[PDB]
């Protein structure tokens, strides 16, 4: 005798993960092949007459830094960090459009603001004494005083 | 490896926002007295189909590129501009033969590699038709050097990892060599 | 990431059990953030006088350096 | 502000908060050597992070213990 | 690897969290409503703590001997 | 730290205090002042004055010591010698 | 000889060999003293920190001011938005101004 | 509007994507309990809930909804900060969690190399959670609870963390998706199975379920840290205790059973082979597939949840210190040597590709 | 808008309010909470998560140690302060948060050039774990006698027998 009403819940639980497999594997995908199609919204959302059966392209997953790379390269060839392209040739947009994060170096504001962390004998001498500051100016003015020769 | 650097792309704009990031871009060309050269246009997915035949075809210039760099003693990427052109142009060159010879059987390879994680592991049917197409056309063959050659990955008959997903192309096209290339 | 979640939580409850003190502090934070987004330079004016008072080189000491060795490297060649 | 020594009024007034203070302050001189070795891409600099957190936890155990034993002997005449 | 997806569940979670207490805030009755005791800061027979139903001696600071100290 | 900082001075100045408090007969108090006699004191009205002394001093009269207590001196002799400061928490000797 | 500098995947950094050319001439019989090294020390601690070069970039922003230069004329275009890196931007024959994909690759 | 529609909804669909994956989630929470109170109910010989809502299907709902409709109980309204600071800290801990299970190859929230320290690092903060419910309480029930908690904590944190330190350790990989992919050829319950008993003691540990029920045992503390507690924060704990159920019923699918990998091979080619790859209706049926294998092997532990509240009762927590300490703790040490010089000797050593 | 200042400023007014020692131990989760949020962006999220790990764990520990040891006293314990005084004393300190006073280091941005030579990635934690385990062997083998005498120190310290 097998009780099918305890088996209800159980039921709308495997329906739980079912619709969060059914809409996160099908909406990932369809995304990522849409933005793959070309850089402008007039071909990722219009289906051309002669264009072939669509091929899907799944999300990725454990990735490096030469993936990280490779990203940036598609964004710089397609528009898309996953645009698809076999050509030869690259556009000639392709040699200027090259992407170089600057960034600043500063410690973390945790370190600079704790009421009790910022504190230590070698972080006041940093933020309050003058003596490596003035000693390193020296490296930075001799780099123009070496010009004229 | 998602380590955030000052190099590339971090993982989120929380990132961007606690550095400050800027993305630069620069307008101004190489000068006129560096020859010009046509930039490789394949994406990730094309190159990794292709990496094998890359080697196979340019492994001299591969290679000399690498001695450049190594006998410039950390002056690489000024002296060995005229090198790294020749590596360009000859990578193009193979990229333009696949297009020209094997475009059927080479987007069936790296349209499953997208399809699959860009594993070798997963995409053997669509490989295996790829490497006998531009065997047959190119006389350019796939080599994992440090192994004996029956002990290749690539050739290997029961694989201990198979993809969890069939791809539906390259088992139809497989199926079709099948039946019709071997009688 | 804890603390992008913790963030709303605590924030509520920072002004619901002391709203004084939490609008001193909020405050406080929105009148520099709104100095640096504007470019008012207060704190930069506050970091020029604190490297004056102490010694610092400060960024007019640094420039006149510039100037002094222009002046002088055109003296030179002229 | 720091000069007038203002972190001795952040410090509460128990013996477990001046354990607590310690713990910030090896906390801090961990998260500076992560900034210096993450911008010099030095995994030389996040081996000795790595050691000033097992290093520095071993010393919370060993103070928190002396600590137990000490209010342990006040309240140790057991008689009940 | 892109966080901004997580970045976003992150922050949901965050204001899911307060959804909570916050439908409960608006939800309920007021006490006018229901029997009409007045506030819960003035119910000290409701807001004192539970012992079963008897009264005992408050001892919230007191210390509490632990035998698994060494453990 | 934990020791006695009391003078036979102070201890009979606020002994006189808490005495005057009540309905005694005579405000002139010193040591040789009787409870019984000088105060007119009966069994509960001496009882009532030992713990409000007690209260005071934050002593503990025995049962020996209250029940035999003749004379204001004795129980400043009684404070002097039994007094202790109360036992502080672990932060408040060591921090 | 302990190894020092060392990158997030084993290899060496950026600066191992500014590193690296400074132990080899502090340890170089053929030299007398250490005076010949001290130019190569200036450059490890130049790579690690560029001190020097962001000075000279703090020189040039400020000659530019007392010119009159505006920033925008004679500096490098940025983005500041990841989302925003469009198709335009990236000069695209058909590139749009559409925002571009960040949330999941 | 149509062109700005169809270019707005690709502005927010990821945001539907995370609301999606949050109430399946909640669903399985939810009817959890509906599914516990049945399946005990038909061991003890009774039926459970089946009238509210049909055939029970509306309990959770109406357990929620009335609790969220009640008083909340504190000395000050002012207070709010004190029974809530607790639960929230709880609930926030597990919900995170959930960002690094991938219901398929990649489909998880959060992708990371480090994705197995984040899932350890994250429950660890629910702990915190528990014992700020005891701040200086007066509640003498409340108070005897932290107690115990910390108790337990001790108990399984070790042991928990070096069971999947060493699941880790034969696939060389601290990502989740990977450990999952590794199973392809052998599930890991078969090669590790002392570990998954293991495992699955140190879940019920982890969680207060029973036989390790000392926190919130009604013979003995009435309801534990939650005796104080009504309405919304009575809600956000028995949210966050039953999240943590489903959340450690799905880890023992994951390192121990394939994790989303199918039962069978043959059979998940043949049901895909039905549906065209080039339509979205193939990945709509692959998500349910896979995500469904994973659902049918975290059903059963949260089955087996269930099962061994009602056949077993309930083990001190004295007991369980000694247990963990002088049983569990020796024998995945040992285990943790015995098998790299196993995968050594045989020069099988683990790298991640 | 950089809301780490918003959260440590609200952190440090409850630093100069503290009383209790509860208060304390949770002075020290506010403390842990920004540097690991801080640190999962920006430069380590690896060390964030070791964070998390290691002193999540402690923190346990010490809270169970307070439940043992106190004693009334900041329950009744009077505190003075002043809510002026307070916010000026935490309006100076915000006046300066210049560690550095190297202007040129902390104004100007700089970039790294990455290149392709490295076909082996893998993560930090894994060339930590090479170069911890074989060039400096040394150092792990004394941490773990450093553990060992801290096993044998706490047993004998609090041990009655
Ligand atoms: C599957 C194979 C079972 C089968 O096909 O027929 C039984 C089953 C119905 O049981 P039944 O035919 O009425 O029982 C025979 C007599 O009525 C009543 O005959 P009985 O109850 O006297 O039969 C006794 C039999 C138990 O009855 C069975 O044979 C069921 C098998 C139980 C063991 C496997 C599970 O033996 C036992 O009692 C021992 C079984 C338990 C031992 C421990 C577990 C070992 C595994 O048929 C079904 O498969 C349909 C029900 C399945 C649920 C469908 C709805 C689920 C809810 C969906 C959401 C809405
Ligand atoms: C925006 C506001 C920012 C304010 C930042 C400071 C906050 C208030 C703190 C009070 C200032 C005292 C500390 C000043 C910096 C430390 C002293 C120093 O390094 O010298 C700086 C100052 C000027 O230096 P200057 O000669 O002009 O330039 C350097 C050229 N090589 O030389 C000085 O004369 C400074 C005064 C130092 C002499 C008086 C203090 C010493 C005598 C009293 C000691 C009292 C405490 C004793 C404790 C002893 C403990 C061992
Ligand atoms: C919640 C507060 C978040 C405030 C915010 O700034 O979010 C910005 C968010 C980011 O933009 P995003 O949706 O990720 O764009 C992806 C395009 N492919 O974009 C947004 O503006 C998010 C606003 C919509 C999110 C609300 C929940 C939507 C689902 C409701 C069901
Ligand atoms: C995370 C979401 C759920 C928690 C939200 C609770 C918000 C309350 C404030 C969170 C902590 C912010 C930073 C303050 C440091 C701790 C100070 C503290 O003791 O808690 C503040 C709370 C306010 O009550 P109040 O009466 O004003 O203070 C006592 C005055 N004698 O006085 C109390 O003692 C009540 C303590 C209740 C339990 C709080 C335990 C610590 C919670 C830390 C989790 C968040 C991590 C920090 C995030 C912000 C960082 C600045
Ligand atoms: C396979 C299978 O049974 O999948 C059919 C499913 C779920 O069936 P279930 O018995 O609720 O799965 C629970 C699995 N247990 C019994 C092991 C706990 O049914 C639907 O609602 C769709
Ligand atoms: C999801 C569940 C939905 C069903 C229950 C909804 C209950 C909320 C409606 C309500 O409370 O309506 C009654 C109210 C006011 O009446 P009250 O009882 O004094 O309000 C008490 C509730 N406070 C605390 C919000 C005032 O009317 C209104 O003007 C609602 C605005
Ligand atoms: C969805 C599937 C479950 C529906 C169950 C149901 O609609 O339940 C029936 C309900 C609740 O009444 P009950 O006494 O609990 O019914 C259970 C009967 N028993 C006791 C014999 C088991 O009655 C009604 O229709 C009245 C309300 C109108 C419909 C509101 C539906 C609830 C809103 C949330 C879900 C849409
Ligand atoms: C304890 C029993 C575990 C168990 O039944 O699971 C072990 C096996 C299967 O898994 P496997 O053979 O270890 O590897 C995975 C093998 N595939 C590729 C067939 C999935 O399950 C059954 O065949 C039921
Ligand atoms: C072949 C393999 C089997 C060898 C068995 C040898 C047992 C020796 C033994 O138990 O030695 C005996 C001693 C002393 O025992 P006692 O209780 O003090 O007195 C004995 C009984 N009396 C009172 C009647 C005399 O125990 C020990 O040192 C205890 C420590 C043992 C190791 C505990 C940690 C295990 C970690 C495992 C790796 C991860």
């Amino acid at each position: 005798m097998i009780p099918f009403e305890a088996l209800i819940p159980y039921a709308i639980m495997f329906a739980g993960f079912c619709l969060g497999g059914g809409v996160m594997n099908s909406a990932i995908t369809a995304d990522i092949t849409k933005r793959a199609r070309g850089p402008n919204q007039e071909i990722k959302r219009n289906v051309g007459e002669d264009e072939g059966p669509r091929n899907y392209t799944k999300p990725r997953y454990n990735t490096d830094q030469w993936d990280k790379y490779f990203a940036v390269r598609d964004l710089r060839l397609t528009g898309s960090l996953r645009g698809q392209s076999d050509n030869a040739v690259a556009e000639e947009s392709f040699k200027t459009n090259s992407i170089q994060p600057y960034s600043n170096t500063r410690r973390p504001w945790v370190l600079r603001r704790h009421i009790i962390m910022k504190n230590s004998p070698t972080k006041w001498a940093r933020k309050y004494s003058s003596r490596r500051d003035e000693r390193e100016q020296e490296i930075k003015d001799d780099y123009i005083r070496g010009m004229g020769e | 490896s998602s380590t955030h650097t000052n190099d590339s792309l971090n993982s989120s704009n929380y990132v961007d926002k606690l550095k400050d990031t800027h993305f630069v871009f620069e307008n101004d060309k190489l000068p006129s007295e560096i020859p010009d050269v046509e930039e490789v246009g394949a994406t990730t997915a094309p190159l990794l189909s292709a990496a094998y035949f890359i080697g196979a075809k340019c492994q001299d210039y591969n290679d000399d590129f690498m001695l450049c760099q190594k006998e410039a003693k950390g002056n690489g990427p000024i002296d060995c501009l005229k090198e790294g052109r020749r590596v360009t142009r000859c990578a193009s060159g193979v990229l333009k033969d696949l297009n020209t010879h094997c475009s059927d059987e080479f987007r069936l390879h790296w349209q499953c590699l997208s399809f699959s994680n860009l594993e070798y592991k997963n995409c053997r049917k669509a490989e295996s038709l790829l490497n006998k197409c531009v065997f047959e056309k190119m006389n350019l063959v796939k080599k994992i050097p440090g192994i004996p050659e029956d002990r290749q990955i690539h050739l290997k008959q029961n694989p201990v990892l198979k993809p969890v997903a069939l791809h539906q192309d390259s088992e139809v096209a497989f199926k079709k060599a099948q039946n019709e290339n071997s009688i | 990431p804890y603390l992008v979640a913790f963030r709303p939580a605590v924030l509520v409850f920072f002004f619901i059990r002391q709203p004084i003190g939490a609008g001193l502090l909020a405050g406080g934070f929105l009148f520099w953030q709104a100095d640096r987004h504007f470019n008012f330079g207060i704190r930069d004016n506050i970091h020029n006088f604190k490297q004056t008072i102490l010694g610092f080189p400060t960024q007019a000491s640094k420039w006149e350096t510039f100037k002094q060795v222009d002046a002088q490297k055109r003296a030179q060649l002229v | 502000m720091d000069l007038i020594l203002l972190m001795l009024v952040a410090v509460g007034l128990n013996i477990i908060d001046i354990y607590i203070m310690i713990e910030i302050l090896i906390m801090g001189c961990t998260v500076n050597t992560i900034y210096s070795a993450s911008l010099d891409n030095d995994m030389i600099g996040l081996i000795y992070s790595l050691i000033q957190i097992i290093i520095a936890g071993v010393e919370s155990a060993i103070g928190l213990s002396i600590l137990v034993n000490y209010n342990r002997i006040r309240n140790s005449e057991e008689i009940e | 690897m892109l966080q901004d997806l997580f970045n976003n569940y992150v922050i949901l979670v965050g204001i899911l969290g307060l959804i909570f207490l916050g439908v409960n805030y608006f939800i309920v009755e007021s006490p006018r409503m229901d029997e009409n005791n007045g506030n819960i800061s003035d119910y000290i027979e409701k807001s004192g703590p539970f012992e079963c139903g008897f009264s005992s001696f408050e001892q919230s600071h007191n210390p509490i001997p632990i035998a698994f100290i060494l453990v | 730290q934990s020791a006695s900082t009391l003078t036979k001075e102070d201890v009979l100045t606020r002994s006189v205090s808490v005495l005057r408090g009540f309905e005694v007969k005579t405000k002139d108090i010193d040591l040789q002042t009787t409870f019984v006699q000088d105060l007119g004191m009966d069994s509960l009205d001496l009882n009532d004055a030992l713990v409000a002394l007690e209260e005071e001093f934050d002593v503990v009269f025995d049962d020996k010591t209250a029940n035999e207590i003749k004379t204001v001196g004795e129980v400043v002799d009684f404070v002097l010698a039994n007094y202790l400061p109360t036992e502080q928490s672990i932060n408040h000797t060591i921090r | 000889a302990p190894l020092q500098q060392v990158g997030r995947h084993g290899g060496p950094n950026k600066c191992f060999g500014e590193f690296q050319r400074v132990v080899e001439c502090m340890t170089n019989a053929k030299h007398d003293s250490y005076e010949p090294c001290n130019n190569l020390k200036n450059d490890y601690l130049e790579c690690r920190k560029h001190k020097v070069e962001r000075y000279k970039a703090f020189l040039m922003q400020k000659h530019a001011e007392e010119l009159g230069k505006d920033p925008e004329e004679i500096g490098a275009p940025f983005v500041r938005k990841r989302r925003f890196l469009t198709s335009k931007t990236l000069g695209l024959v058909d590139g749009d101004d559409y925002e571009i994909g960040v949330e999941k690759i | 509007m149509l062109n700005n529609l169809f270019d707005f909804i690709e502005y927010i669909e990821y945001w539907l994507i995370i609301v999606a994956f949050v109430a399946s989630v909640l669903i399985v929470v939810a009817y959890l309990t509906v599914a516990e109170r049945k399946t005990m109910g038909y061991m003890q010989r009774r039926l459970g809930p089946n009238a509210v809502g049909y055939y029970g299907v509306l309990m959770a709902v109406a357990d929620a909804l009335k609790l969220l409709s009640k008083e909340i109980v504190l000395p000050h309204n002012g207070d709010i900060i004190y029974v809530m600071s607790g639960p929230l800290i709880s609930l926030f801990s597990v919900l995170l969690s959930w960002a690094v299970i991938p219901f398929g190859p990649g489909l998880s929230l959060l992708d990371s190399e480090y994705s197995i320290i984040y899932l350890l690092a994250s429950g660890s903060i629910g702990v915190f959670g528990t014992v700020i419910v005891g701040w200086m309480s007066n509640s003498k029930y409340t108070v005897l609870a932290t107690v115990r908690t910390t108790a337990q904590l001790i108990s399984y944190e070790l042991v928990l963390t070096t069971v999947v330190f060493i699941i880790a350790l034969i696939v060389s990989s601290l990502n989740i998706n990977v450990i999952i992919e590794s199973q392809y050829n052998i599930w890991y319950i078969i090669p590790f199975f002392p570990l998954c008993l293991i495992f699955f003691i140190s879940a019920l540990a982890e969680t207060a379920r029973p036989p390790f029920d000392n926190v919130e045992a009604e013979s003995e503390l009435v309801s534990g840290h939650m005796t104080e507690l009504s309405a919304s924060p009575f809600v956000i704990f028995f949210l966050s205790e039953y999240c943590s159920m489903v959340l450690m019923s799905t880890l023992t699918a994951i390192f121990f059973f394939g994790g989303y990998l199918p039962f069978s091979n043959t059979i998940h080619h043949l049901i895909l082979n039905l549906f065209d790859q080039h339509s979205i209706y193939y990945f709509i049926i692959e998500g349910i597939l896979l995500s469904g294998y994973l659902a049918i092997k975290a059903n059963f532990f949260m089955f087996s949840f269930v099962w061994i509240r009602a056949a077993a009762p309930r083990l001190r927590y004295d007991l369980l210190i000694l247990f963990c300490w002088y049983v569990l703790l020796p024998i995945v040490f040992a285990i943790v040597v015995f098998a790299p010089g196993i995968l050594y000797c045989f020069d099988a050593l683990p790298v991640i590709i | 808008m950089n809301l780490e200042i918003l959260d440590l400023s609200i952190l440090g007014f409850y630093s100069l309010i503290s009383s209790n020692s509860f208060e304390s131990i949770a002075i020290l989760v506010a403390t842990i909470m920004p540097v690991i949020t801080e640190l999962w962006y920006n430069y380590s999220q690896l060390f964030a998560l070791l964070y998390t790990l290691i002193y999540v764990g402690a923190v346990v520990i010490l809270f169970v140690f307070i439940l043992s040891v106190i004693n009334e006293k900041e329950e009744y314990e009077y505190e003075y302060s002043g809510l002026f005084i307070l916010i000026l004393v935490l309006l100076l300190d915000d006046l300066d948060d210049n560690e550095s006073n190297d202007n040129d280091y902390n104004n100007v941005y700089i970039t790294d050039y990455a290149d392709w030579f490295n076909n082996y990635n893998e993560s930090d934690l894994s060339v930590i774990g090479n170069l911890l385990f074989t060039e400096y062997a040394l150092l792990l083998l004394i941490i773990s006698f450093i553990l060992l005498m801290s096993i044998i120190g706490l047993i004998l310290i609090v041990k009655k027998d």
